[PDB]
DNA sequence: TTTTTTTT
């Protein structure tokens, strides 16, 4: 026996080291290499071994449980060949399958695929958290004391009870510290959705990874497995044995800016009209509203948050107010754009943490009617937006407010606003009826903007900021002879910081004070209403 | 600090060096940084009035020996600074025009300085007297790939109708195929009509 | 063994090379020495931090074999340590319990980890059997325990002494044959035996599991914790909620689905961190130096030093100077008598001010919280008044503790306090007054200490202070919570073209700032 | 280095703490305030550039340089444990050209020492890492992230060299 | 097996009704979602009578239908002015 | 700039071909230029041309490597293997590498180039099986790495010594080592006062 | 959620599959259906485990308006008090 | 689930 054990071993080293295609040795130079990274491991194409010889593909196919780990020992073998000098250790390799055949539906999968390599698809549900395997042990006896060990495989062992050199049932211990283990996940996958048959509950099924292969993806994200259905005795129905599968391999179906994207963004710059190319590109669909895209812009841009030598720090996500549908798609398609971004409306294993609102950080957080919103009621927001806040809101977010049907909040959010055309309602119903029968690129606006906040931080100019105090003092004033207090000061700041940062100049400029100005006052006529 | 401006200016020289390395394809060079080099220069203008006014006082005598020493020194080694940072990155730029001028000009001028594009003029004139005159039976504008393949098989990749050759004429038909030496066609090449 | 011998003697010259380690010794016993001399009526435990750098010096092998295997010579390591303590230590007239005591000395590194240096999440199987250090935040803190160690019996009827030792995982770095763990009931011989307790020696055991920090925790993923298995000394140096960074060894342990009772086998074997020494990371408590204690008497020495250190304050915020000195005052607290009698007399201060909104009041509160050296922070609506000062939860039923108990001697300030709710109100004046929190609800009576101060915000009953109208009309809390509460500061806004411009100044020149590192453009990170 | 050398220059922009050993007046805008009179003994971190030739120039220099914190003890203790795994990025984009600096401005023999080791044993995984061409990895990429620039820049160079050999090796 | 087929030609006759609603609902509130509801129920129409290709009358239908169900919208408020403004394109024919 | 930085301190494998191809080679001429006692003629410059007007078919010669390709291109030539292009000499040097971990073996300078170029383009005249060749010269290619990499280990300001290193693998790495050599001297020198 | 172990069972309106969800009597209810015509597709992270069920269902609703004999005056909208999204969806 | 003081 053990000799044809061997000579599948050999056909399989073989295999590896003869295996080429035009003039290379793909599998030799790739064992080479992953061993020069130290990723002790090799993919394989089932395609390859099959066009190498049929026999050893065929082979496996019958026994994958036994036949794997000796093509693993081959590939160690071979890579003890190619990697250190003979009469001149490493870890046993993890193999890696790829057989691109016909799928099978996780549904159909049944008794006829038990311990057959099987090969499909899914959206990974759940992933688990790693776990030791025993690749070696260390074993003393525990009478006689005498040593030895034991190698295990990931596939198809127990600590033997007899003595090997009465001595006792089970003499044998583990001596963890000489032992060796590897790293083993453990994740569920469910049918696709389209897969799930009609009105039927989606199937699911859970799976086992190691070595190599963990970690490799997250929860709710679409891949395609490949593997053996095999079923294990769960210690939680007479002869009922519960089904799992080994994965073999893994294969992501969804799977930093370079010069070109730096150059693109620094042309941009250069555009004078950059800023109304912009506002002209946010929500096309929503034609008018040219204060709210301005607002969308801003918005998105954020401001030169700064932290104080004494600690206090100056926030720099700006939050702006709109006042039927017609908001609901501008926030919608701000999500869309925004590098990052929460959408909601208000509607909003032992652990708990904050609402939803806290989840979110960064980017921005949009509402389609906060007078329709009111879980958790306003306060929680008033906070987590005011002060950016065991139970802290570690969070800095943006906060797209808006809501159509008709304060405190008013007082705490930056930019407020509101909002026939007969000619656009009949085009916007011709486009209805195409579907049922300047110009810039959203992800190019994606790129843009978060480059642009990652790299750049304006500030305001000195002559900026005398005619923003000259603007302040002059329009308390004028209210005097009729408020206007530091929190309306800091978001015309935060506004021209915005503008600034779209024009990525490193200082400020009165003409961003002027716009910036220009845009606050929308937010104060219509606080008017 | 003085420094920073051209801080600054190298970082973006450095900048454009990495997108001309990165991109194999030859990359027109970004705008030249007018502004940051006025501004250097309002800088380097501040620090020669500074070093005048130092001097005057040097006259009145103010601590001359050790605040005027000390006061020049800094000065000047702001001023050299700067000084190293703009040569830094006009070089940069004159080489890459060169890499420029070698590469095509031998076989985005707005992104030129007007001092650039005409240092870049005078480079062309002197690369075509050096190919003029002796040496002239190699062509130095050719390409510095070895000629390994006496012919190749050549396909038009844009259709530029028929051209002419020392002994014959080539046909320029779009998806027309030619099986020409090397040589005679490497221009054509490298003008984009022909493919492989 | 041989190797054991030789490591042993390997780092007892090391311990040699830098005499500061035995430097340390000689006063760890020294001092618990003269502790133990005229006890009128605490012992430094046997245990020191040897520079791993110091190691990886002196002799690199030994110091990668500690990195690498631990239990092969961190063993011999501890044992050269405490044969040179014990040869060293004078050891005189101990007592009976002492002689049966063989209280080892311990061992402890600092930095430089290096690849061994990790986190919860970052950690892997092939770092098992490895000294590693990881840091994370401490939760589900398991109570102190004993744990036998050793079970010192009297041979009676023979007048001796025979003690057994134990062993278990936790208790050994190396693997060895477990021990029965029965107390010698009778001598070998057959001479029954006396369990002498007190002779026989034990260990206060301890678990705790620290989770990856939440900061690094990955999005859409439960931040992964591991567990420690804190031992003697090690034992409540920590609680939950504790940021910090500990150094063990990365231990395997049970059969992991290998034993034969195990059916499926699908599953792995447990893993533990025999954590050796733990280094506290609250980023709390501020440090002095001699020398800065002479700067700080120097400081007194100026006369208004009271109004620069005010200013000092909220120095972004301007206007509110005498605000500024109060909070500064309320800081430095005051002295809280209480009488022999049993009487206390709060010496805490109270500062609440009713503003207008956007007043920066509750910037005010935010900076004295950061400032503060512990300090607890809510508001109004966000605060619950059994959550402000404790909730009887069912856990036995116990007490959950609100604000006020946190932070006991600390300060806690409150956002939007009118919009607190009354009856959370009448909650607080208690605690406030009393200094103290009692509750005696879901038949569960307690009392806590609640001395921590308390510093709240408030609009007026109309939004805008109306000077006309009086203060009791302008408040909405009732004057005995006033009066309760200590000082009051009203803050009204004012339309004074001078002060407006010349905060609006101040705000600009704020938002003018530069980090001295970063320049224009460079976004971050009298 | 060269005059002209980008690299170069980038370096010597980079500051480095720095105390005065005299109170020179009219100076003060090296503290941003032009008005203000240097003071002696005051804490001031100042451009490599400038702060070489001030220390250089003053018999007591006008300026004393103070060891820097990537020079310190930490550091080195970090590089002696463990070169491969340190960041060298993240301590300074330029940390071994500006070390040849210091060592240049004083002849702190260990420190060459433990840099030529740092060096050699970052370069022998770096050419490990470059070789590995794929027919971008996680552990390569992460060792490039802790990689400097000057390592970068070889890096970059040993990869292309190696890409073109095999590109015109296994392919025509 | 019925799957209607919308008749663009038709559809641009959709269109302008459509405009002409928004216009009266600007006089006293349409919503593209009242367009796809009028095409859904259009092809509805076709399939109650086995018509893979929508006709001008499943669409005449389905105008009617929803113009209805915009009515019962504000009786005493506009009832009878909404009724005066889409008599025609309701009922009338 | 005259010269492309990537050509500015090494060769191209392009350039190392070329210079290879300026090497001579025996070949076996399927024609007979050589005029009998009882017309065209090469007249070369930068190599011999005695030869070329005397070719015989059939009759083993030698020729500057590129005008054998350029025959070989056509059916009139036939590119006589290298002796130490054989199954025996490869293993003979396999062995001796096994046998020597420290150095290196003789090769010829120009082993992999020549037998690149000889694969792509003389796969007929090769006797042995050329699958067993392509097969040795990467298992030679591959120990020749490990030692270049074990050599890299002792990168020393001193000097190094490679030996028989080959021309192509000395190109592959000319860049990483004499830029690292170049650093260690620079800190070495500079820790000098 | 329940043990099976442990696993899931789906909704009525997942049930639902191009099927008509006749329903009446108009709280979580609410905003399940809100996500239902949003979307044809039922959300959920039950168990920590984020995923969707698409329904693709008609639905059919009944009510009496504001719990009482319709009015007339006030609009159709205001003689119930369903949300305005509901109403147009 | 159902019943159930008790607190939140
Ligand atoms: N006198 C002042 N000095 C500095 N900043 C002020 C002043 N008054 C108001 N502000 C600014 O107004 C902003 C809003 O203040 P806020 O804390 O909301 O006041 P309130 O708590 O009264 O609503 C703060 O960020 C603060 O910086
Ligand atoms: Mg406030
Ligand atoms: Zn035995």
């Amino acid at each position: 026996n053990d000799d044809d054990n061997t000579e599948i071993i050999k056909s399989f080293k073989n295999f590896i080291l003869e295996f080429r295609l035009d003039s290379q040795f793909i599998y030799r130079d790739q064992l080479r290499n992953n061993i020069l990274v130290k990723n002790y491991s090799l993919t394989v194409n089932m395609e390859h071994l099959i066009g190498y010889n049929e026999d050893i593909y065929k082979k496996l196919s019958d026994e994958p449980s036994d036949i794997i780990p000796l093509f693993e020992t081959a590939i160690t073998q071979v890579a003890k060949r190619i990697s250190i000098l003979s009469r001149a250790s490493l870890p046993t390799f993890q193999l890696i399958l790829n057989s691109n055949a016909n799928q099978i539906p996780l549904r159909d999968l049944d008794s006829e695929h038990v311990s057959k390599i099987v090969r499909l698809s899914g959206i990974i549900i759940s992933t688990s958290v790693l776990s030791s395997r025993a690749t070696y042990l260390s074993i003393m006896c525990r009478n006689c004391r005498h040593t030895t060990s034991i190698t295990i495989n990931n596939f198809n062992v127990s600590l033997p009870r007899s003595c090997l050199s009465n001595c006792g049932p089970d003499p044998y211990i583990i001596i963890h510290e000489s032992s060796k283990f590897i790293d083993q996940q453990f994740l569920k996958l469910q049918e696709i959705p389209e897969l799930v048959p009609v009105g039927e509950m989606p199937r699911n099924l859970t799976m086992t990874c190691d070595r190599y292969l963990t970690n490799k993806v997250i929860p709710g994200t679409r891949v395609t497995i490949v593997g053996i259905y095999s079923i294990y005795n769960s210690k939680n129905g007479v002869a009922i044995r519960t089904p799992y599968i080994k994965i073999l391999g893994i294969q992501s179906d969804v799977e930093m800016f370079t010069e070109e994207e730096e150059e693109e963004f620094l042309q941009l710059s250069r555009n004078p009209k950059l800023y109304e190319i912009l506002t002209n590109s946010i929500a096309p669909s929503i034609f008018g509203n040219e204060d709210i895209k301005k607002a969308i812009v801003c918005l998105l841009m954020g401001g030169s948050k700064k932290i104080l030598p004494d600690g206090m720090r100056l926030r720099g996500d700006i939050n702006v107010l709109l006042l039927g549908t017609a908001k609901s798609q501008l926030l919608k398609f701000v999500e869309k754009v925004s590098p990052i971004a929460v959408y909601t409306s208000g509607k909003g294993e032992f652990y708990l943490e904050g609402g939803a609102m806290v989840l979110a950080d960064g980017g921005v957080v949009c509402i389609d009617e906060f007078d329709k919103m009111r879980d958790e009621d306003r306060v929680a927001i008033h906070e987590a937006m005011e002060q950016q806040t065991t139970t802290v809101l570690n969070s800095r977010t943006s906060v797209l407010a808006a809501a159509n049907p008709i304060t405190t909040i008013l007082s705490r959010f930056d930019m407020i606003f509101i909002v026939h055309n007969e000619e656009r309602d009949i085009s916007i119903a011709n486009h209805v009826i195409n579907i049922h029968t300047s110009e810039i690129s959203i992800e190019k606006m994606k790129r843009y903007i978060t480059y642009c906040r990652l790299k750049c931080a304006p500030r305001l100019s000195p002559q900026a900021a005398e005619k923003l105090s000259s603007n302040f003092v002059t329009i308390r004033k004028q209210l005097l002879i009729n408020p206007i207090t530091i929190r309306q000061l800091e978001a015309i700041i935060r506004i021209t910081e915005s503008l600034a940062k779209l024009e990525l100049s490193p200082i400020a400029q009165e003409r961003h004070v002027d716009e910036a100005i220009r845009l606050f006052q929308a937010s104060t006529m219509d606080a008017a209403s | 600090m003085y420094g920073d401006l051209g801080n600054k200016l190298v970082l973006e020289a450095k900048r454009t060096k990495q997108l001309y390395a990165r991109s194999n394809q030859d990359v027109n060079l970004p705008m030249y940084h007018e502004d940051i080099i006025r501004n250097i220069l309002k800088e380097v203008s501040n620090l020669r009035k500074n070093t005048e006014y130092l001097k005057e006082q040097q006259q009145l005598g103010m601590l001359d020996d050790k605040v005027a020493k000390c006061q020049y020194f800094v000065t000047l080694l702001c001023m050299e600074r700067n000084k190293r940072c703009l040569l830094a990155y006009q070089r940069l730029r004159t080489d890459i025009l060169d890499s420029m001028a070698w590469n095509n000009n031998g076989l985005d001028t707005n992104n030129l300085s007007h001092q650039e594009q005409e240092y870049l003029k005078e480079y062309c004139d002197l690369i075509t007297d050096l190919k003029s005159g002796d040496l002239v039976d190699i062509d130095l504008s050719g390409s510095l790939v070895p000629p390994s393949d006496v012919f190749i098989d050549v396909r038009v990749l844009k259709d530029a109708g028929e051209i002419q050759t020392e002994y014959g004429v080539f046909n320029l038909i779009k998806d027309s195929q030619f099986f020409v030496r090397q040589s005679d066609v490497e221009r054509l090449i490298q003008q984009g009509y022909l493919q492989k | 063994d041989a190797v054991f011998g030789d490591r042993v003697r390997r780092f007892q010259e090391f311990l040699d090379t830098f005499t500061s380690y035995r430097d340390s010794v000689r006063s760890i016993q020294v001092y618990n020495s003269n502790n133990a001399a005229n006890y009128n009526d605490n012992i430094l435990p046997h245990r020191i931090i040897i520079s791993l750098d110091d190691l990886r010096e002196f002799d690199r092998s030994f110091w990668s074999g500690i990195l690498v295997e631990p239990a092969y010579f961190i063993p011999p390591a501890e044992k050269a340590l405490t044969d040179l303590a014990d040869s060293m230590d004078d050891v005189p007239h101990p007592n009976a319990s002492a002689v049966s005591s063989r209280h080892p000395w311990k061992l402890s590194f600092k930095g430089s980890f290096g690849a061994h240096a990790l986190s919860p999440r970052t950690l892997t199987a092939q770092h098992l059997n490895k000294l590693v250090s990881v840091e994370g935040i401490v939760t589900k803190t398991s109570l102190v325990r004993p744990k036998l160690i050793r079970s010192v019996h009297y041979a009676a009827k023979t007048g001796r002494f025979h003690y057994r030792d134990y062993t278990d995982a936790t208790t050994t770095l190396t693997t060895r044959i477990p021990t029965p763990a029965i107390y010698p009931t009778e001598d070998t011989e057959g001479n029954k035996l006396t369990t002498e307790y007190g002779y026989s020696t034990f260990i206060d055991h301890q678990r705790i599991t620290v989770q990856e920090m939440p900061e690094m925790a990955p999005a859409g993923q439960l931040p992964r914790s591991i567990d420690v298995i804190l031992d003697d000394d090690l034992v409540d140096k920590t609680k939950p909620g504790d940021r910090v960074n500990v150094v063990g060894v990365f231990k395997s342990l049970g059969a992991g689905g290998m034993n034969q009772s195990n059916s499926n086998t699908l599953i792995g074997f447990k893993t533990l961190i025999l954590g050796n020494t733990v280094y506290p990371l609250h980023a709390a408590r501020q440090m002095l130096t001699d020398f800065d204690i002479r700067n700080i008497n120097k400081l007194s020495k100026k006369k208004d030093i009271f109004d620069i250190l005010s200013q000092s304050l909220a120095p972004s915020i301007y206007g509110h100077d005498h605000i500024k000195k109060a909070i500064l005052l309320m800081l430095m607290g005051g002295v809280e008598k209480n009488l022999e009698n049993g009487s206390h007399l709060r010496g805490d201060i109270n500062i609440l001010m009713v503003g207008d909104p956007s007043t920066a009041k509750s910037q005010l509160l935010r900076f004295v919280l950061n400032t503060a050296s512990l300090a607890i922070a809510t508001t109004g609506r966000g605060s619950s008044g059994v959550g402000l000062t404790a909730a009887v939860t069912t856990d036995e039923r116990r007490l959950e503790a609100g604000a006020m108990v946190l932070a006991d001697r600390g300060v806690v300030c409150i956002d939007e306090f009118d919009k607190m709710t009354d009856v959370d109100r009448v909650a607080i004046h208690e605690v406030m007054e009393q200094q103290t929190v009692t509750i005696a609800k879901a038949g569960i009576h307690t009392t806590l200490n609640a001395r921590c101060s308390v510093i709240a915000a408030a609009n007026p009953v109309f939004g805008q202070y109306d000077v006309n109208r009086d203060p009791h009309q302008n408040i909405a809390l009732p004057d005995s919570l006033l009066s309760r509460f200590d000082l009051l500061f009203v803050v009204t806004d004012d339309i004074n073209e001078i002060r407006d411009r010349s905060i609006s100044e101040h705000v600009l020149r704020t938002h003018r700032y530069l980090p001295p590192g970063y320049l224009e453009g460079e976004p971050v990170r009298p | 280095m060269g005059y002209y050398d980008i690299d170069d220059v980038l370096a010597d922009g980079t500051e480095f703490p720095c105390k005065f050993q005299y109170d020179i007046p009219g100076l003060g805008y090296l503290e941003n305030n032009p008005g203000r009179p240097i003071t002696k003994n005051t804490k001031l971190s100042l451009p490599l550039w400038l702060a070489r030739i001030l220390a250089i120039v003053g018999p007591v220099p006008f300026v004393e340089l103070l060891p820097p914190d990537m020079f310190s003890t930490k550091v080195m203790n970090a590089i002696k444990t463990d070169p491969v795994a340190l960041d060298l990025h993240s301590i300074n984009s330029h940390f071994f050209s500006l070390a040849i600096k210091w060592i240049m401005l004083f002849s702190e023999k260990e420190l060459a020492n433990v840099v030529s080791e740092l060096l050699l044993q970052r370069a022998q995984e770096l050419n490990h890492h470059a070789s590995s061409l794929s027919i971008t990895n996680i552990a390569t990429s992460t060792f490039l992230l802790k990689l400097e620039e000057m390592e970068k820049e070889i890096y970059k160079k040993s990869h292309e060299s190696y890409k073109d050999t095999k590109r015109w090796m296994f392919k025509k | 097996k019925i799957y209607p087929k919308l008749h663009q030609m038709d559809m641009d006759k959709v269109s302008r009704v459509y405009a002409d609603l928004r216009r009266e609902s600007i006089s006293t509130p349409i919503t593209v979602r009242h367009l796809e509801s009028i095409l859904r129920i259009a092809e509805s129409f076709a399939k109650m009578r086995l018509s893979e290709f929508v006709s001008s009358y499943d669409l005449d239908r389905a105008i009617k239908v929803v113009v209805d169900s915009f009515v019962d919208a504000q009786k005493v408020s506009v009832r009878r002015q909404l009724r005066r403004s889409f008599a025609i394109y309701t009922l009338g024919h | 700039m005259s010269l492309p930085a990537h050509l500015q301190q090494t060769f191209s494998p392009e350039e190392i071909q070329f210079i290879v191809e300026n090497e001579p080679i025996k070949i076996f001429p399927r024609i007979t230029t050589r005029q009998k006692i009882r017309h065209t003629r090469w007249q070369l410059i930068t190599t011999d041309d005695k030869a070329l007007n005397n070719m015989v078919a059939m009759r083993s010669t030698e020729v500057v490597l590129w005008i054998a390709l350029l025959l070989k291109q056509q059916s009139k030539c036939s590119i006589v293997a290298p002796q130490w292009l054989t199954t025996k000499e490869l293993d003979r040097k396999i062995q001796y590498e096994k046998t020597h971990p420290d150095r290196f073996s003789e090769l010829p300078w120009n082993w992999l180039v020549l037998a690149r170029i000889l694969f792509n383009k003389a796969k007929d005249d090769f006797h042995d099986p050329i699958h067993e060749l392509r097969g040795k010269i990467q298992d030679l290619r591959e120990i020749r790495q490990i030692k270049v990499l074990k050599g890299l280990k002792y990168l020393n300001e001193s000097h190094l010594q490679l030996d028989n290193l080959s021309l192509l693998e000395i190109n592959e790495l000319r860049p990483f080592i004499t830029e690292i050599m170049d650093k260690l001297r620079e800190i070495h020198t500079a820790s000098l006062t | 959620v329940r043990k099976d172990e442990w696993t899931l069972e789906g909704g009525a309106l997942v049930l639902a599959d191009k099927g008509v969800c006749l329903i009446d009597e108009f709280d979580q209810d609410r905003t399940s259906i809100h996500e239902a015509m949003e979307q044809q597709s039922i959300s959920i992270s039950k168990a920590g485990i984020v995923t969707t069920l698409q329904a693709r269902c008609s639905i059919i609703a009944a009510a009496n308006p504001n719990g009482g004999r319709y009015n007339s005056t006030l609009p159709l909208a205001q003689n119930v008090s369903l949300t305005e999204p509901i109403l147009s969806r």
